């Protein structure tokens, strides 16, 4: 038994049947020491007297919000998050695996530009009674300062014979350096808790492996007269990092219609030709180390 | 008080003493998830207006109850209060037209009666080491299943083998494979109940089928072009029962490959096509080969062999031997048309076409197209000649033939010239004038006609007669005895007239 | 540490790191990270993950199968998951060579030769061992009971003037490696029987226009011993029979020798030559290509 | 420095460190790199305003990075074996950071740990080398 939280803490278990449970020992944070009662939850029945009380946790149906009373009065709460273990091994039933790139990644984090913003999603199906809380900072041996904001809901979806909820947040690095080398990752921690099931994430990263540009900006076509032949024209991401001849973009340029057309340009124009009832189709990625590509922003030939 | 949370309190109906046989009955609850079960049961009797009601007792004796209404079955969550880690007691009591009825009790621990499900119909198929192996995602939170399979031929009936066991992300099981029957495969798991067979798997053979197609060429147009046209197509594969209809993934895919043998000096000479789509081929040679593929690769190709055209046809070809090299002249069919020349020495038995590609070319002021070569088609020999051109020269199947024809290369005039003429005594007024064909005559089209001159030396009195190309004898009339004569043979062709042969002087005796 | 990589565990293999080419083997990864239990064991073969035939016997360690395993070098480290980290996270590695127990050495000989103050010696090596196998070559007198050892990896030449403890020598080799040790059979040798006098070389060859025609090789050998036999071998080019003669040469000066040999055809010389008696004849000259007339 | 080829030149090797290793593993007990690797951080004058300021700051770091990643591509983990063909990317790492040296200012392993020493090598490579080649990239727009 540890403290998460203020007047909360988490009971942790071993969840094989017949389990043995763990021992556990309430007090209330009282300078008085006679006449003490408690009640679990809402329910009225008294389940012991004294200022100590001592309970065998077995299951969720022994956990919940304890209260000790004295002359009729409430004095103080401790509520029992369980954590169940099973065989070595926590649960990750809160949060839906998303299973991409690789299987058990939970928390996906992305970041626009260069500046230390990122923004984490993470999917479940549950809709009542949730309560996410996120903190982080940068290093275990000796962390900086990464503030978090909290965390709210994005977008909702269906799939399948169950709903589907997206969450997210925006935090920031207090002592953001865009120009640096990164030698050591940032940590970000989850406590997601469920009624009285608690759970609890990890994900780490360098800035420079989570950045995704914004699709790029202000796309417009101008063929040569009675000719297919179409320059691209467009300008770099608005989002994105500045002085932008230190910080590049490479980009790439299809063309798609209903014969595969690829070409990467450093430079904010191409030429290409367009069939009949074809769209244009431009990305983005960072020109020197090889983060990820962005989201197509596109307009059709004509 | 929820959905999906037992309430500790009294049902709102009293309990069960009728006693009737139409009720409740089979209750079982599995664990589908990680903290998610269900219980289905079935009821007997009409279900006119029947409240169905689950009820638990834990181990402490406080009684709960789930409010399914009109459901056969329920779903709910470790947190609902239900024991999941110890021994439960559930049975199932129902209410209908104003009376309860009850279910024989069922008493399990929760966590452990998990029923396993069979793969979910996407099964990774492969040939490893001789035999078939076929390789599914392991369904979630089921790790560690004995997995066995049944298999059948389309004249064998199921047999049952083993795979052995199963522990990891994605599973696996080695099978036998069949030569040339396609198999269907079933497949069912159970934890170190048995599962329910999956739906069909079905095998293709190892090697596709050999393509049992047919194709016929027309004849080329006057436009140059002829289509392709398939006669017969493939025959079905025998499948089992069960894979009739079933599994579009083991199906044979057929492409038709098309080889240019004409105008090898071009950069890409084959195409790949669909059988579906019959392409327009010039008078050139053509190879088509069809290759069969399935989920194992390709099967064995067959290849059918097109040959060229041989019509010959009269069109105005200027060929002009120069200090520097030689020029050919013909007309141009239309404009930017890019043009293949290909040329081939007569009586050379498999001797291998010259090919000349020329730049996209328009008619000149006289209609004309032209193509210039260094010093080279050889000097006094005949060749066949035959030019194809194309608009769109990157398109196999738009490549037509201009014209095909034979020329002789070189001084047509002087090589022309008749040999071995001799002039003999036919009569006292006639002779017999013989003479070897000329090497024009190899050349079909190119000798227009004989002339044959006859000069009295006497008189000085010239008479000149054409005789056609075929012809080598003529007998002279008219002539008079004791008298000398000259005679001549040339060969005309259809631009220039023929060299005189040497002068041969004769008198008739008798 | 980018210049160092720490184990975090051990590995070893049944029955050995190194063993006969084609064997089943057993790779036992033990992961010892502290503070976790390992969720997968993940076995790699030169950075490939082979992901067939493994069986989890026991949470700690797993145990990959191999069949017929025949790759001279392979590197294998053993990977695990940990429930808390993303990357998977190493235990430790081991390097395994696998090949043959050497062959018995045979056809041993050994020739001294003319000016060269060496001895040389050559014997066979047998199959491919695929590992690194050393040859130890003893010689030992029959007469002062004397014991010479030396190493090679091929061949090996003593020099003339270390057999000083007699006349009457005994040779062997010994083959060794890590999966086995064999003997050859003991050669017999005496110094002046094993001598081969240098090089015979041909220099030219002219034919003569006589009644018959006659074909003269003209060749020279420096050596200086007085008797010295020698074998000749000339075959037309079309040809695939050898025709060789017996000579008793003197090599005081260039030695001539005539031919009757058919016109417009193409033939070829070579030489071999001993000091009589002895047991070893030179190798066949080089080929030279002569053409009558 | 000769900006306009050291752009260049920089570029081709970001591209040619991203051909050589397009994967992760975790060593334990890894908590100090310290002084180990010499790495680009916050206040060597490298962002813009530090290359406009003054760019020997900046270019002494990244000379002392470039000689080291050589001597670590020189070493035996790079060329014993299992030894690298001449033709791989590899050969042609050392030789482009032995050109990019040149322009700015004129322990033993098992076979086993070779591997992993050239991947975690390559990932730090990529990581340095891509300011390297922007720092170059600024400066042959700005400060030419
Ligand atoms: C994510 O989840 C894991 C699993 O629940 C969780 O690991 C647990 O963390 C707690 C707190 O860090 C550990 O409990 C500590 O154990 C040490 C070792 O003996 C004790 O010294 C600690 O005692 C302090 O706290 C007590 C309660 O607050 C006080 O009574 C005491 O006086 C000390 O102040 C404390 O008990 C627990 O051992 C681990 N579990 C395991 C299996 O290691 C992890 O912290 C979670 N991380 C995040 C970011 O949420
Ligand atoms: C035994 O003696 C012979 C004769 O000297 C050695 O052969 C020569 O070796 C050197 C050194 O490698 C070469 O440069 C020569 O080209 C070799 N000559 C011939 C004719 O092969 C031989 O190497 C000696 N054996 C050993 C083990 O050193
Ligand atoms: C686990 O397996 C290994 C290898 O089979 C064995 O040596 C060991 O005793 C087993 N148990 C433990 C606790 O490691
Ligand atoms: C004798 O052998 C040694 C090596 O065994 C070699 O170096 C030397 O050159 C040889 N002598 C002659 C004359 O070749």
């Amino acid at each position: 038994i540890w403290e998460l939280k203020k007047d909360v803490y988490v009971v942790e278990l071993d969840w094989y049947p017949d389990a043995p449970g763990e021992m556990v020992v309430l007090t209330c944070d009282t300078p008085e020491e006679d006449g003490i009662t408690w009640t679990l939850d809402q329910s009225s029945e008294v389940l012991g007297s004294g200022k100590t009380l001592t309970i065998q946790v077995k299951e969720f149906g022994d956990a919940g919000q304890y209260t000790c009373h004295k002359g009729g009065e409430v004095l103080s709460h401790s509520l029992l998050l369980l954590h169940k273990k099973e065989d070595g091994i926590w649960s990750t039933d809160i949060l839906k695996d998303q299973k991409e790139p690789k299987n058990k990644t939970f928390l996906r984090c992305e970041a626009k530009n260069y500046s230390g913003r990122f923004t984490c999603w993470w999917l479940t199906t549950i809709s009542t009674d949730l309560t996410f809380s996120v903190k982080s900072s940068r290093g275990s041996s000796d962390p900086q300062g990464v503030t978090c904001g909290a965390a709210t809901l994005s977008a909702e979806r269906v799939r399948g014979d169950n709903k589907e909820y997206e969450y997210s947040v925006e935090c920031q690095e207090d002592s953001a350096c865009p120009a640096a080398e990164e030698s050591l990752p940032i940590e970000v921690m989850v406590d997601a808790v469920h009624k009285l099931k608690y759970e609890n994430y990890t994900s780490s990263f360098f800035i420079r492996d989570i950045i995704k540009p914004d699709p790029p900006k202000n796309l417009q076509l101008k063929p040569l007269k009675n000719s297919r032949q179409v320059e691209v024209s467009w300008e770099y991401p608005d989002t994105w990092s500045t002085p932008h001849s230190y910080f590049s973009l490479t980009f790439c340029v299809q063309v798609q219609g209903k014969k595969k057309d690829r070409v990467f340009t450093d430079k904010t124009s191409a030429t290409v030709i367009c069939r009949k009832d074809a769209s244009i189709s431009v990305r983005a990625q960072d020109r020197y180390y090889s983060s990820s590509w962005s989201e197509w922003a596109s307009v059709p030939c004509s | 008080c929820r959905t999906s949370e037992c309430c500790f309190q009294d049902p709102p109906y009293p309990d069960a003493d009728s006693g009737s046989a139409s009720g409740p009955r089979d209750l079982r609850c599995y664990r589908i998830s990680s903290d998610r079960y269900e219980c289905s049961w079935q009821y007997e009797g009409p279900t006119a207006g029947v409240s169905h009601f689950l009820r638990c007792c834990l181990s402490s004796g406080r009684c709960c109850y789930f409010a399914a209404g009109s459901a056969t079955r329920l779903q709910f969550s470790d947190q609902a209060g239900v024991s999941v880690l110890y021994t439960v007691t559930l049975w199932v009591e129902s209410w209908a037209r104003n009376q309860t009825e009850k279910s024989p009790e069922v008493t399990l621990q929760l966590y452990n009666s998990v029923k396993y499900e069979p793969p979910l119909g996407d099964i990774k198929v492969s040939k490893l080491a001789g035999q078939l192996r076929m390789e599914w995602e392991t369904p979630d939170n089921q790790v560690g299943a004995e997995v066995q399979f049944r298999h059948r031929t389309p004249s064998s009936p199921w047999k049952l083998g083993d795979c052995g066991p199963q522990d990891d992300d994605t599973e696996s099981c080695l099978c036998p494979l069949e030569m040339n029957v396609a198999q269907e495969f079933q497949l069912r798991r159970r934890q170190l109940s048995w599962s329910k067979w999956s739906s069909p798997v079905c095998v293709p053979p190892e090697n596709p089928p050999q393509p049992q197609v047919r194709f016929s060429v027309e004849q080329l147009g006057q436009d140059g072009r002829r289509r392709l046209t398939l006669k017969e197509q493939p025959t079905q594969l025998e499948l089992p029962e069960g894979c009739q209809g079933l599994a579009p993934g083991t199906e044979v895919t057929y492409r038709l490959q098309l080889h240019m043998l004409s105008c090898p000096c071009k950069a890409k000479a084959t195409r790949t096509l669909h059988l579906g789509k019959m392409p327009y081929l010039s008078g050139a040679a053509y190879n088509v080969a069809v290759i069969s593929s399935n989920q194992f690769g390709p099967g064995l190709n067959q290849t059918w062999h097109i040959p060229a055209d041989t019509h010959t046809e009269p069109v105005a070809l200027n060929i002009s031997v120069g200090t520097n090299g030689t020029t050919m002249y013909w007309p141009a069919r239309a404009q930017s048309m890019t043009y293949c020349i290909e040329w081939q020495p007569v009586g050379q038995d498999g001797g291998l076409a010259t090919c000349s590609l020329t730049a996209p070319q328009d008619p000149d002021p006289a209609g004309m197209a032209t193509y210039s070569w260094s010093r080279a088609m050889g000097q006094e020999k005949c060749y066949y000649i035959t030019i194809f051109a194309s608009a769109h020269p990157e398109k196999l199947t738009l490549w037509s033939t201009v014209l095909s024809t034979y020329h002789f290369g070189g001084n047509a005039s002087a090589a022309g010239t008749p040999h071995h003429v001799s002039v003999k005594n036919h009569s006292l007024d006639s002779v017999s004038v013989d003479w070897a064909p000329s090497l024009l005559s190899t050349c079909p089209g190119v000798l227009k006609e004989y002339v044959v001159r006859c000069r009295d030396e006497d008189s000085k009195q010239v008479s000149e007669h054409p005789v056609q190309p075929t012809e080598t004898q003529v007998t002279l009339s008219g002539l008079r005895a004791g008298v000398a004569y000259t005679v001549q043979v040339r060969a005309d062709t259809a631009w220039l007239r023929g060299v005189w042969s040497q002068p041969q002087r004769f008198s008739i005796e008798g | 540490g980018i210049t160092n990589i720490n184990c975090s565990g051990h590995i070893w293999v049944e029955p050995a790191t190194i063993f006969k080419m084609g064997m089943n083997i057993s790779i036992y990864c033990q992961a010892a990270i502290k503070n976790c239990q390992p969720r997968k064991l993940h076995f790699y073969k030169n950075g490939i993950k082979e992901r067939f035939q493994i069986t989890r016997i026991n949470k700690t360690t797993a145990r990959l199968w191999y069949k017929n395993f025949l790759e001279p070098h392979a590197s294998m480290y053993c990977t695990a998951e940990c429930p808390k980290h993303f990357q998977e996270t190493l235990i430790c590695g081991k390097d395994i060579s696998s090949g043959y127990p050497p062959d018995i050495p045979d056809e041993v000989t050994c020739v001294i030769y003319e000016y060269s103050g060496n001895m040389t010696c050559t014997w066979n090596a047998g199959k491919l061992t695929y590992i690194d196998t050393k040859y130890v070559v003893h010689v030992k007198s029959l007469e002062t009971e004397e014991e010479q050892q030396y190493l090679t990896s091929s061949y090996i030449n003593i020099s003339t003037d270390s057999l000083q403890g007699g006349k009457k020598y005994l040779v062997w080799v010994q083959a060794a490696n890590a999966l086995g040790m064999e003997e050859s059979k003991q050669l017999q040798i005496h110094l002046d029987d094993i001598v081969i006098p240098s090089a015979a070389v041909i220099s030219r060859a002219e034919t003569i226009n006589a009644t018959v025609p006659k074909t003269i090789i003209y060749w020279d050998s420096q050596t200086t011993i007085e008797k010295v036999s020698c074998e000749m071998r000339y075959k037309a080019t079309t040809n695939q029979t050898w025709n060789v003669k017996e000579f008793d040469t003197n090599f005081t000066y260039v030695q001539q020798s005539e031919f009757y040999l058919e016109p417009n055809i193409k033939y070829v010389f070579q030489v071999r030559c001993q000091e009589t008696g002895k047991r070893y004849w030179q190798p066949w000259s080089s080929l030279f290509f002569h053409k009558t007339p | 420095p000769a900006w306009t080829q050291c752009q260049q030149l920089s570029q081709k090797l970001c591209t040619l460190a991203w051909s050589a290793h397009p994967m992760d593993l975790r060593e334990e007990g890894d908590e100090e790199t310290t002084n180990d690797v010499p790495h680009i951080q916050c206040g060597d004058g490298c962002d813009p305003q530090g290359l406009r300021d003054n760019s020997q700051f900046c270019l002494q770091r990244i000379h002392q990075g470039l000689i080291f990643y050589e001597k670590l591509l020189g070493s035996d983990i790079f060329t014993g074996e299992p030894s690298l063909l001449p033709d791989s990317p590899v050969g042609q790492l050392h030789a482009s950071l032995l050109g990019l040296s040149q322009l700015l200012q004129p322990s033993p392993s098992q076979p086993w740990q070779r591997l992993l020493l050239r991947f975690k090598i390559l990932r730090s490579l990529q990581a340095f080398v891509a300011v390297a080649a922007r720092v170059f990239a600024h400066g042959a727009a700005t400060l030419s």
